[PDB]
């Protein structure tokens, strides 16, 4: 009558972690640098925009007159 | 019934797994906190192995013998098997 029975217990291996909070929080660090980076970036393409548009119509301008003022000159010249 | 509610302390099962279910039923059928909705059947053959402390007349009130028929009984059979 040496017949034995058992009953089992079980154990939890860790969750992934433990390697996600070094490499983590430099990577956040990181990222916030780089947004930052991104708005800065941003505000001066904005405002290197609005000066080129401004010197647009400078630019017509000064064509405009330069293009009458000769054909004015060209016609009393003749 | 007779497979999981034999007598506590018989059939030294040294896992410990024999004992534990009994007194889980005992504590669930009747205890502290009441119940009126429920009603339990059981069926053995060897009734002489079931735990007394089951069948008090709070828990297992009713006891049944199912035994041979007679005569009047053997026809009712026949006819209910032949109709």
């Amino acid at each position: 009558d040496m017949r034995n029975e058992l009953e089992e217990m079980q154990r939890r291996a860790d969750q992934l972690a433990d390697e996600s909070l070094e490499s983590t929080r430099r990577m956040l660090q990181l990222v916030e640098e780089s947004k930052d980076a991104g708005i800065r970036t941003l505000v001066m393409l904005d405002e290197q925009g609005e000066q080129l548009e401004r010197i647009e119509e400078g630019m017509d301008q000064i064509n405009k007159d330069m293009k009458e003022a000769e054909k004015n000159l060209t016609d009393l010249g003749k | 019934i007779d497979a999981i509610c034999k007598q506590r302390g018989s059939m030294a099962g040294s896992t410990g797994v024999h004992d534990t279910v009994v007194n889980q039923l005992l504590s669930k059928i009747d205890g502290v906190e009441q119940l009126n909705n429920i009603l339990v059947i059981g069926m053995t053959n060897r009734p002489d192995l079931i735990d007394e402390a089951l069948l008090r007349p709070g828990r297992l009130e009713v006891k049944m013998e199912i035994g041979l028929p007679d005569e009047k009984g053997r026809l009712q059979i026949l006819h209910i098997h032949t109709a």
